[PDB]
């Protein structure tokens, strides 16, 4: 309800990211946005030192593919398979978010390295020579 | 006089509902 | 029952006087 970060901050963004250690392991798309978007919003103001939890996370998600393995998804699983990967794209969008809010701040460093991340995310992004509308989507925001 | 004490059930009830909504002003006020 | 329902009476207001200044010392707080 209210903005607990002075009374809550602390010890939640510890066991909440505990508790959601399972958020690359279980892969319903839905959920993975989910906390995605929940990580971004409360790095938004996640002036706790906690960006190491949020950011590494994030890395783990975005790490996680970004071309469909089987030749054989013709809208099969391209679909929810692109369900899954829209998740990092919005994780990526959170990033930029972020470091628009960490224009200037002390621990911007790690809008820079999370923003080295997305370029090298962004670098293996055009390694393979995509084929997917929505990952040549992703490169345009 | 059982009555009583079901105007007393839901009068504390209504008293706590104001508690809350006037935190939550409080709350929105100190941000 | 009626006198007990008297007792339970005085017991609810007792209980929920006694949470309303929890209420209240938040309230003072976060004045």
């Amino acid at each position: 309800l209210l903005i607990n970060r002075q009374f809550y901050e602390e010890e939640l963004i510890n066991s909440v990211v505990i508790s959601q250690l399972s958020h690359i392991p279980e892969d319903k798309d839905h959920q993975v946005r989910k906390l995605a978007t929940q990580l971004l919003v409360d790095l938004a103001e996640g002036c706790h030192t906690h960006h190491f939890n949020s950011l590494l996370d994030i890395i783990e998600k975005v790490m996680a593919r970004s071309l469909s393995p089987p030749p054989e998804l013709e809208e099969r699983d391209v679909a929810a398979y692109s369900a899954s990967l829209e998740d990092v794209k919005t994780a990526v969008l959170g990033l930029l978010v972020i470091l628009q809010t960490k224009l200037y701040t002390l621990p911007a460093s790690h809008a820079t390295r999370v923003y080295e991340m997305l370029v090298s995310h962004i670098q293996l992004h055009y390694k393979h020579s995509y084929t997917l509308p929505i990952a040549s989507s992703i490169r345009l925001q | 006089d059982i009555q009583m004490w079901k105007v007393s059930l839901q009068k504390e009830q209504a008293r706590y509902n104001q508690l809350q909504e006037q935190r939550d002003t409080m709350v929105t006020k100190l941000h």
